[PDB]
Formats: C-alpha cells, structure tokens, sequence
C-alpha cells in the first residue's frame, strides 16, 4: 500500500511534520447554536481543513463518486422519522444512533488521518468523544432502552480508548429557548418536533458529564452565543492557548506510528461497530442483508475494488 | 583446612561477642521500650507493606549485566592462549555487545527511575 | 471522472508490472534452460543419443 | 419406539452425550498455574513409580 | 512496538529455532531453545493487556520447567556417555526426562494445559507464531533422538493428546482455543508415527502449518476472534465463508482435500508395523475434530447467522490487509492431495 | 455446553482488554518526625511515599 | 532585540506583547461594556484600560 513499516523505518516520523499549527479541534453545542460556520471560520483563519459534521452519509461522500447512497444502504435509519417518532417500534431512534456513531469514528479517523500524513490540523463537529450526549437525550426522554446503553457502552469502550482526545474543545453556549428560536426561524418541519426536554437534557448532558470529563483531557473554550459570531475572537483566543493537558504531550514517533497504522486500516477502525451483541434495533435478519447486499453490489461503481470498474471506465484491469 | 579454622574463628568470636552482649549488661524490658521507632510517635501501618522500587529496571538489567564479569572474566587467562587475534576479536565483540546493550538502555529511559 | 478520491490503484504500477513480467519472464527461461541441461546431461551419462 | 426411540438412543445419541459429557469434563479447568503444575508432578511420578518409563 | 525492535525480536525467534536445528551439541540445542523463549516473549506482550500478561506467564514457567527437564536430560546424558552429539540418548531416564520436556514444549496432553489458555491471551499473529513456528524446534529434536524414544510413552502421549485435543475443541465457541485444541490433537497425529515413520511426521507437520496458517490467516484477514463473530463474514466478503468452509473440511481430514494426506499416510505407516488397533482408534477420535470444524462452517459457510445494520458500512471498504501468501497456502491446503506422492522429498 | 461449573463464565472482551479493577496502591505513609536531625526539632511530616 | 528571559521564574517570555496586549484589552472592554454605565468598575477599568492601550 502507501505507509507501512517500512516508511517508519525508511524515514518518515510523524513528528517531523508535527507543528505548531497541527491542532485537532471539535466545535461543539446544542442543535442550534450555530456552530455550523463558526467551525469553518475557525478553520479558515487557522489555515486548518474543515470536515462537515457527519450525517448518515458521510461514509458515502468519502468513497466512490461521492454522492449519497440511498438510505437502505447506508444507514437504514432517518433522522426526519426520528424527528418524527422517537418512541417508534421499529427501533429507529438507536439505529440511528449507532450509525451516527459509526459515521463519526469513521471522521475521527479521518481527521487523525489527515493530522497525522500532513501535518495540518483538521477542524470537527461534535466527535466521538461528544456524541454519547445524545444518547443520554435519548434515554432520558425515554426513546430508546437500556440494552441500547448497554449496545453503545460496550461499542465505545472498545472503540474510543484507542484514539486521542481533540487539543481544543471548542463549546457554543445557547440555551434552550434561542435553540428553539433558531429552530422555529429554520423552517424545517421535521426539525420543530424537537421538544424542549430533548433539548434540555442535551444541555444537561454537555454540562454534567461532557465537560467535566474533557476538561482534564483537553482544553475547553466554552462560548456564548453573542462572542461567538466573531471568529477572530475564538482564533484571537486558541492561537495564545498554554497546552499542557491531556495524552497529546507524551506522544512520540512510534506511539503516533501505531496510531496511524490503525488509522489508515478503515475496517480495522470499524471493526467493533458490528459487535455480535443481537439487539433488536440494529439486527438486521438474514435475508435482507442478503437482499440489501447483493443490491450493494450492483450498483455502479461498488461491484469492485475502487479502480476495478469498466462499468464506470477504469481502465488498464488486465495489467492491475 | 586452614579456611575451615580461619571461618570457624571468625564466626565464633563474632557469636561470643554477641552472647556476652546480651547475658552481661542488666535489661528493664517493657513493652514501650521494644515498640517500634517512628521518631517518637506511633507508626501509622506495618513496615511489611509494599515498599515500591523506582529502580527496576536496571534492577533487572543488573543481572543481565552481573553475567558479563563472568564471561569477561577469563581474560587474563584468555591472553595466554595460541589463537590470539580470533580471543581479541571476540573480547571486544563481548565488551562492544555489553557497550551496545548500555546505550540501547540509556537511549530508551531505562536508566532512569521511574515517576 | 468518476472517484471523489485517486484510488491508489488507479493507474497500474508499471514498477511493479515490469517486476512481474521480468521476473516471470527470467523464471521461464532459467526454467528451459535448466531442462535443455538436464535432457543433454541424462543423454550424455547414458549415452541416449 | 424402534427408529424414532431405541435405534435412535443406542448407537448416536448415547456416543453424543458421552462425547458432550467428556468434552464438559476437560474444558472445565479454572486456569490456574497452581493444579496445572501439580498434575504436572502427578503426571511425572506416575510416569515413574506407575507406568516404568524410567526404564 | 518499535518495528526495528519488532524485526530484531523475530529474527531472534528465527535464530533460536535455526540454533535448535542445525547444532551438533547439546548445550546448543538448549540455547536455541532457551533464545527461542526470550525472544518470543514480547510477541506475545505486543498489545500490554492483563490477558496478555497471564498468558506469557503460563508460558514462562511451562518452558522454563521444560528447559529444566531437558537440562536434566542432557546432564544425565553427559554421565552415561561422556559426549554431547545431538544423536540417541544413552539412559532411559535421560531419554523420559527430555521426552517430557519437548511434550511440555509442544503442549502435548496431559501437558496441553497452557496451549489454549496462552493462545486464547494472546493475539492471531503470536498465535500463529506459537501454533506453527514453536513447533519445529521441539520435533527437530525428537526426529533426532528417536532411537532412544520409549515407544509406550511417546504412544501414550500420542494418543492422550489425540483424545483430549478431540473433546477440548467442542465445548468452545473462541477461536483460538479451537485452533489450539486442534493443535493438540495433531501433535498427537505426529508424534503417533514417529517411531514408525518420522517422514510421515514431518508431512504432517508441513501440512499442519500450511494448513493453521491458512485459518489463521483468515481470521486476521476477517478480524474476526469468535464463532459468532466469524459468522458475519458472509454479509462482508463472502469468499472468506468459502475458504473457511474449504479449509475446515481440508482440516477435518476429509477426501479429496490435502489434509487427509497425512492422517491417511499414518495409517499407511501404522498398519505396515502390525498395529491396526491403535490407527483405529485414532481416526475414529478424528471424527471429533471434524465435528467442531463442521460446527464453525456451519456458523460461518453452509448457513447465515444474523448481521447488524453497522455491517453496510463495511460494506464500502475493501480490506487495506496485507493477506500474505493466503491464495497459496488456500491451494496448498485444499488441493494437495493428487501430489500425495511428493512426500518422498521429505526422506 | 453450559455446565454448574461452566455458568458463571461470562464472555471475554472484543479487544481482549480487561478494566484495569484499580485496587489502591496504598503508599507507605513515611512519620519524618521530630525527633530527627532534620526536621528542625519540631515538624512531623505524615508524608506519603511510593518507595 | 528579542529579549531572553523575563527575571521572573514561570513568567514565558511573550513573543508578540504589542499584539497580544491589544488582544487583551479590547477583550476587556468587550468583557467590560455588559456592566452598567452607573457603575464605578465599568468607568474606571474603561479608562485605565483605554490608557493602557492607547500606550
Ligand atoms: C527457493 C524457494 C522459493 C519458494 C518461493 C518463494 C516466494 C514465495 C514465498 C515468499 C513470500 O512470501 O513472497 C511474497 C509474495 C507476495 O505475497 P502474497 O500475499 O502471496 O502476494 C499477494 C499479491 O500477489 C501481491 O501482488 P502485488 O500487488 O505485490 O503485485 C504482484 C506481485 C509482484 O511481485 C513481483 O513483481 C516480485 C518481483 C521480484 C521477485 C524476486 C526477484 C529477485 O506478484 C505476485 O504476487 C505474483 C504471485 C506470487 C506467488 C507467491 C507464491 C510463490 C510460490 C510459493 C511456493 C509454491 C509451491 C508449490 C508446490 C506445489 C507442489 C507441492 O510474493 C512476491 O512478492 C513475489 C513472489 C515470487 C515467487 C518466486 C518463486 C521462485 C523463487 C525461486
Ligand atoms: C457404523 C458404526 C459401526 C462401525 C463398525 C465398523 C467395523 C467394526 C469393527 C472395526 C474394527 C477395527 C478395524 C478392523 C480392521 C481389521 C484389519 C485386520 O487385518 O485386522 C486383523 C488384526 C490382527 O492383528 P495383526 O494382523 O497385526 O496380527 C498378526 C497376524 N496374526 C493374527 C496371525 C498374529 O486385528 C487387529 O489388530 C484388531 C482388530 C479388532 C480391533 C478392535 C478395536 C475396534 C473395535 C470396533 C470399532 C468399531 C467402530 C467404532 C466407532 C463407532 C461409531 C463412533
Ligand atoms: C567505534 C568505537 C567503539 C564504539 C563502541 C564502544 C563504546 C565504549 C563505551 C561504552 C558506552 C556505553 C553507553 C553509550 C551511550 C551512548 C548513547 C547516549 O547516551 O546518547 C545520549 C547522549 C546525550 O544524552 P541525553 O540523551 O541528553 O541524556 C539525558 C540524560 N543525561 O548522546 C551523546 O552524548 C552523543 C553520543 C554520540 C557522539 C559521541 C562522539 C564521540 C567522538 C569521539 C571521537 C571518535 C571516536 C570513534 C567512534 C565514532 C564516534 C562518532
Ligand atoms: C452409527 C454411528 C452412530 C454414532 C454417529 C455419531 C454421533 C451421531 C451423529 C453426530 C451428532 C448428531 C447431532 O445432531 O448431535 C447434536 C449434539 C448437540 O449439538 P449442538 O452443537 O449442541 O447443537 C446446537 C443446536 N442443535 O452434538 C453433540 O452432542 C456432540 C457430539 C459429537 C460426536 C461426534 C462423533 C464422535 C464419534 C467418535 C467417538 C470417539
Ligand atoms: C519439517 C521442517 C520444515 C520447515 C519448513 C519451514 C518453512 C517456513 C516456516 C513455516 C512455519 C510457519 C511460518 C509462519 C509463522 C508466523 C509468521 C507471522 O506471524 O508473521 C507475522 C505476519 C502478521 O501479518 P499482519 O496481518 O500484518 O499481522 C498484524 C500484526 N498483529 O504474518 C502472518 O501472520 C501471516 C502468515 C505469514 C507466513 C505464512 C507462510 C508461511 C507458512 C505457510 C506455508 C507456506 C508454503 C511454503 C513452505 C512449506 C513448509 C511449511
Ligand atoms: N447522535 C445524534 N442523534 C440525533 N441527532 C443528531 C445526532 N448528532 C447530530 N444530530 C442532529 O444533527 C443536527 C445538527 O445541527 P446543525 O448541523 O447545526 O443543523 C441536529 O438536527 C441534531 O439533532
């Protein structure tokens, strides 16, 4: 492939390219706290890489063309019928949740990709290590059940003890009434079905269990909704930041090197998502993951490996 | 023979030294003189606990390293043989191996206590 | 175009197909080569000529 | 009673359980260096004193 | 780890067993084989897990024990012979002592009580080191003793591994146990013809490493360390079912696959010597290592046990894996068996 | 085959990593007190070492 | 000049001090305009801050 082994041992260190503008950053807040272009301004006055927050359909924009599969195959879940429903008998609600998850490792694992090969800091929204509130959202307006916390405890203790928390933890105070404001001024009709102790206990969970945790680990800027509109001030506060918390400091060439050999191995980053743990909400019977598979197949540019496709015009297969 | 006697004689007049420093002097024993000494007050917990050795690492290399003063040590002897370069290369060979171990050791933190 | 990325293989790897063909090329020939020696020296120990 | 029950219980089923009974028997160990190394030392003096593989 | 420390470590595994095979001296055959454990100790401490740390202690104090025993061995060698050829043993005593030493080294029953527990607490790719690699040295020495070899010993051990590696691998539902189980079992299948045939011990020792690191192979490939999750590979790359499904009955030592080759070929050896009972028995113990090999294909191949829904998206990544010689040793140990005769090379 | 004996085993972990069951490594509570040339006559540190 | 060391024991010397304190005391006056104009605090903190940064 491109890095193994033998790159490490040929030369390339990872912290010859480590500078001092190689920061991983996550933008975080409530539904509405318009983070959306904040991340982006923060991206584009640091010179950093900006990644959407990911949907169901991020794992879809970074392979093949790009477009959005359709949602029986990525995903199987809607966030509009969560919108909708969340108390639904399908199990949507922690389908969801967990492809969201997943998605989100996958950028994570993006992000560290992209810090790690070229040096440059890459800007998120709401990672791994944030996404988890939702799901206490979920289980305390009584959504989802209990062996769904079990599902995604189980799922994230094996999946995010071996990554590294963000350098800055970025925090958009809103509260719930300007959420629901900005919500109300969105338009979306599925969107204003978002109840207020939905939103409350998304705020609960930032501020009771989020940020006591990330704050040893990381640094935190928590922002109101006012000073945030100006990028200059967030980038005017994270460019004179004293980093001295959290696991990044006692990183050298080869704990970065294992890193990023588990980085670039995309299956072996999703590899625990798919635990055998048969729950009723993600298990998908035997006979329609043949069905759904096998429709996988046949779509255009998905039959093969990624330049093994005349049906998309690769060329040169008999000499690949 | 003789370093039987010569031991003999060592340890008997170091254990009559001890016998006749216990039976002379005259003992008051109560137990407060016997307690355990913490500078005056009472020892919080057993001296039998765990006491954590920040060292070990070249507590474990020292005996990695102990085995080399008896591998380098026939060298006096060494010298005294009719293949003289084949002993030489492989005195330095034995001494640039023990060389190359120490830095590897250094190189790593391992000579360095931990905390 | 049809990839949102360069998939690395893309383009062939003509360091490695040239590898490949050489190699295989080289294995045939030495191959040949080493059962022309054998044939000649079986008929040569036996006189099978 | 014959090949739903009798010829159905003596040749497979009673191999079956026996089989499944003997595999609980080996596979039910609790781990320890402790037992294992001593029914290591029941294994050598029985090799010795026992069977004579000493000779 | 350090992959320069990484490649040092490996050669040195590599140097103890290539010191074990090719000295004439017996302080050389324990050297390699005590160079073989101190280097193979942090292969199995790659990941630094408690699971991990019992299991190279269960292995330590098994091969530390076993090297005394073969130092015994050798001493009481030294006594009866005054030399140190790596040839017979001269002293029965001497000739147990190092039997037994080299059966706790293979894991062979009723010294097998480290193999699945050391394999279960390690990784796949230790485990395959330690299930194909630490096997070579051990029966290296005994295809060089075996004019002293006590028959009812080596038989007994032979046929008590064949057994309890028969009954250990059906009550299991992890892999590497299953795989370490099977181990026992064939190591018992080797050393069985060793007085007989050691030729036949050494094919079956070849087809038995081709054949665990096929499996192997395809479970680091899979990324799969259970039954149930190696039961989800046919809604991800549906020809690992296949070569799973080929390879377990390869294993299980059914025709026209390879690993019938030499099961069959012991007893090609076995009944040569007047011994018809003892072949018997141990292919009628075979059926039992078929057993739990059809239950993994039928969990993995011949049904399809439920997937999640997380599953689609491993759906869009092929495997970034380096699946080193897989197709070669999948032919190798599946379609072998009309080049049976190649055995003759092995003389 | 779920046995008396083979009841309370419950299935390892998927990466095979244990929690760490974080008993306490109770540090020797050293009384550097005041009788002692260098505490100055009159100090008693209850100080905690780990060695 | 770029000066070496500040004397004070933790205090880092600042690599940009005219930019950064700039930075610092709008960022106090932005702090400082959500107090009352009646109050002390806000008027005299607004004027030496206003001195500080007009040096
Ligand atoms: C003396 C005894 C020699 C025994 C065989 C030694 C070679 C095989 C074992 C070593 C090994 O692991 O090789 C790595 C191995 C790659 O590992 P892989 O996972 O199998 O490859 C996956 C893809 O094929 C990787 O594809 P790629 O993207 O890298 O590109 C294609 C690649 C590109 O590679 C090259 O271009 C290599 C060019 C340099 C070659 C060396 C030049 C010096 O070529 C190949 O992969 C060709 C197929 C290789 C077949 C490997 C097995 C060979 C035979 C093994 C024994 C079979 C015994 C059968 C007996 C039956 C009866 C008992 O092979 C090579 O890299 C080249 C093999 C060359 C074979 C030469 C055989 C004759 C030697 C005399
Ligand atoms: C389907 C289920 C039932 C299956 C039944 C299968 C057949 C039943 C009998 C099998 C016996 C074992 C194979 C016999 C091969 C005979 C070859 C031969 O020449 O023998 C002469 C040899 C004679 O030895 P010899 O030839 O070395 O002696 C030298 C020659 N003389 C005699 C002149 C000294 O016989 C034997 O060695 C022993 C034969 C009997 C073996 C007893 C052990 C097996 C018991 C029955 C097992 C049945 C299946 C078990 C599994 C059931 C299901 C799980
Ligand atoms: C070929 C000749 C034989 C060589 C083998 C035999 C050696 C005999 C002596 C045994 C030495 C064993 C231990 C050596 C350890 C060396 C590695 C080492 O310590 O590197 C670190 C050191 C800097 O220390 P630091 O990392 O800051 O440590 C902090 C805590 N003090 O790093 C340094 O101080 C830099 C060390 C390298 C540069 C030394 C240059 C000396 C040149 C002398 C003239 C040429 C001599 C010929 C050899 C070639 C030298 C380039
Ligand atoms: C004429 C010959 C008669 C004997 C033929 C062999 C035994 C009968 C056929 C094989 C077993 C048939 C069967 O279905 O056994 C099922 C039983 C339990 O299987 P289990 O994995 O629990 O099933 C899951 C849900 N059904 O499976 C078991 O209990 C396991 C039994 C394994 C036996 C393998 C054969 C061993 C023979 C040699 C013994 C020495
Ligand atoms: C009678 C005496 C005869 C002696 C003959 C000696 C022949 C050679 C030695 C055979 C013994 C077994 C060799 C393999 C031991 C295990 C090697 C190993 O573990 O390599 C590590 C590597 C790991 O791959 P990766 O997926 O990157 O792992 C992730 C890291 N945790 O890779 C792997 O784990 C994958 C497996 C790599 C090696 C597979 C190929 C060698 C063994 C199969 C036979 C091939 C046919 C040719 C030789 C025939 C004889 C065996
Ligand atoms: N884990 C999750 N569960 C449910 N909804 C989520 C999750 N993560 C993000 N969202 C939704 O993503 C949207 C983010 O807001 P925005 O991207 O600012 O429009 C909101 O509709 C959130 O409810």
């Amino acid at each position: 492939l491109q890095y193994g082994p033998l790159a490490y041992i040929l030369g390339e260190k990872t912290t010859k390219k480590m500078t001092e503008n190689s920061k991983l950053i996550t933008v975080d807040g409530n539904i509405c706290s318009g983070k959306s272009k904040l991340a982006k301004e923060v991206a584009e006055k640091l010179g950093l890489k900006h990644f959407p927050e990911a949907g169901i359909h991020y794992a879809d924009s970074t392979t093949g063309d790009g477009k959005p599969l359709p949602v029986r195959f990525s995903g199987n879940c809607s966030l509009e019928k969560f919108y909708d429903d969340p108390k639904s008998n399908d199990g949507n609600s922690y389908r969801l949740q967990a492809w969201l998850y997943a998605s989100r490792l996958l950028q994570y694992a993006d992000a560290l990709e992209h810090l790690l090969s070229t040096g440059q800091g890459v800007v998120l929204e709401r990672s791994i290590y944030s996404d988890f509130v939702f799901l206490e959202a979920m289980y305390r307006q009584g959504f989802i059940r209990k062996q769904c916390v079990d599902h995604y405890n189980q799922v994230k203790k094996v999946t995010v003890c071996e990554y590294l928390p963000p350098h800055v933890v970025i925090y958009v105070d809103v509260p719930v009434s300007e959420v629901q404001s900005r919500i109300q001024k969105k338009g979306n009709p599925h969107e204003m079905k978002i109840t207020s102790a939905y939103l409350q206990d998304i705020e609960n969970v930032y501020k009771g269990t989020f940020l006591p945790e990330m704050s040893e680990k990381c640094e935190v800027l928590q922002y109101s909704a006012w000073e945030a509109e100006d990028a200059e001030k967030v980038v005017e506060d994270i460019q004179y930041l004293k980093y001295d918390k959290g696991p990044w400091l006692d990183q050298d060439d080869r704990k970065l090197h294992n890193l990023r050999m588990l980085v670039q191995d995309k299956l072996e980053v999703l590899n625990y998502t798919s635990i055998p743990v048969f729950l009723p909400e993600v298990t998908i019977g035997a006979h329609q993951s043949d069905r759904v598979f096998q429709e996988f197949t046949e779509l255009p540019g998905r039959k093969y490996r990624a330049g093994y496709n005349e049906d998309v015009g690769d060329k040169w297969i008999w000499l690949k | 023979m003789n370093l039987m006697i010569t031991l003999l004689t060592n340890f008997t007049l170091a254990t009559l030294l001890v016998t006749i420093a216990f039976w002379l002097p005259q003992l008051n024993v109560y137990s407060e003189k016997t307690s355990p000494y913490e500078c005056g007050f009472d020892p919080m917990g057993s001296a039998r606990l765990p006491f954590s050795m920040k060292f070990f690492l070249v507590a474990i290399t020292f005996l990695l390293f102990d085995l080399e003063i008896a591998l380098l040590l026939p060298l006096p002897w060494a010298s005294q043989t009719t293949n003289l370069n084949t002993m030489l290369t492989m005195a330095l060979l034995l001494i640039f191996l023990l060389a190359v171990s120490l830095a590897y050791e250094w190189t790593q933190k391992g000579l360095e206590w931990t905390e | 175009k049809f990839y949102i990325q360069e998939p690395p293989h893309g383009s062939p790897n003509w360091l490695k197909v040239g590898l490949t063909l050489g190699t295989s090329a080289f294995l045939w020939i030495y191959l040949i080569k080493q059962h022309n020696e054998d044939v000649l020296e079986y008929k040569r120990r036996n006189g099978l000529e | 009673l014959l090949d739903l029950i009798w010829l159905e219980t003596i040749l497979p089923k009673t191999i079956s359980l026996a089989q499944m009974k003997m595999s609980t028997t080996i596979t039910s160990q609790k781990g320890l260096i402790k037992l294992y190394f001593l029914s290591f030392l029941i294994t050598i003096l029985i090799s010795t004193t026992l069977l004579n593989f000493h000779e | 780890m350090n992959p320069i420390i990484l490649i040092i470590i490996l050669m040195t595994v590599m140097l103890g067993t290539i010191i074990v095979m090719i000295s004439t001296h017996w302080l050389l055959i324990w050297i390699g084989f005590e160079m073989n454990m101190l280097a193979i100790i942090p292969i199995m401490m790659k990941k630094h897990n408690p699971r991990a740390t019992e299991a190279s202690t269960k292995y330590f104090l098994t091969q530390s024990t076993a090297s005394m025993l073969l130092m015994m061995a050798i001493i009481i060698n030294l006594m009866f012979s005054g030399q140190w050829t790596v040839m017979k043993l001269f002293n029965p005593m001497a000739s147990m002592l190092m039997t037994m030493a080299l059966a706790m080294k293979l894991g062979m029953a009723p010294f097998h009580f480290w193999v699945p527990e050391v394999t279960q607490g390690i990784p796949l790719s230790s485990g395959l080191i330690l299930l194909t690699w630490q096997k070579l040295a051990p029966m290296s020495v005994l295809y060089q003793i075996l004019p002293s070899i006590n028959l009812d010993l080596i038989l007994t051990l032979s046929i008590l591994s064949i057994t309890i590696g028969g009954w250990g691998g059906l009550n299991q539902t992890q892999l590497r146990k299953i795989m370490a189980y099977s181990s026992i079992a064939h190591m018992g299948w080797m050393t069985a013809v060793l007085l007989y045939n050691p030729t036949m011990t050494l094919l079956n020792l070849i087809i038995y490493i081709i054949m665990t690191s096929t499996m192997f192979t395809l479970f680091m490939a899979n990324s799969t360390t259970t039954t149930l999750s190696l039961s989800h590979t046919w809604n991800k790359a549906p020809i690992m079912t296949i070569l799973v499904l080929i390879t377990l009955l390869s294993m299980g030592g059914l025709p026209p696959l390879s690993g019938f080759m030499p099961k069959w070929m012991i007893i090609q050896e076995m009944t040569k010597n007047d011994s018809i009972i003892l072949p018997t028995l141990m292919a009628i113990t075979a059926l039992l290592n078929l057993y739990f090999y059809m239950r993994l294909t039928y969990s993995t191949a011949l049904t399809m046990f439920p997937s999640t829904n997380n599953m689609k998206m491993k759906w869009q990544f092929p495997t970034t894996k380096r699946m080193t010689l897989l197709p070669t040793m999948t032919v190798l140990s599946t379609m072998l068996l009309p080049l049976t005769p190649i055995l003759s090379i092995l003389e | 085959y779920p046995t008396k004996e083979t009841a309370h085993w419950k299935p390892p972990p998927w990466n095979d990593v244990d929690p760490p069951k974080d008993t306490l490594v109770s540090n020797l509570t050293l009384n550097f007190g005041p009788q002692h040339p260098a505490a100055h006559g009159v100090l008693r540190l209850v100080m905690e070492l780990s060695g | 000049l770029l000066k070496k060391t500040t004397g004070l024991v933790g205090l880092a010397v600042c690599e940009t001090p005219h930019e950064r304190l700039k930075i610092l005391y709008t960022k106090i006056l932005d702090v400082l305009g959500h107090i009352p104009k009646n109050a002390a605090y806000r008027k005299y903190t607004e004027q030496i801050t206003n001195e500080k940064l007009s040096i």
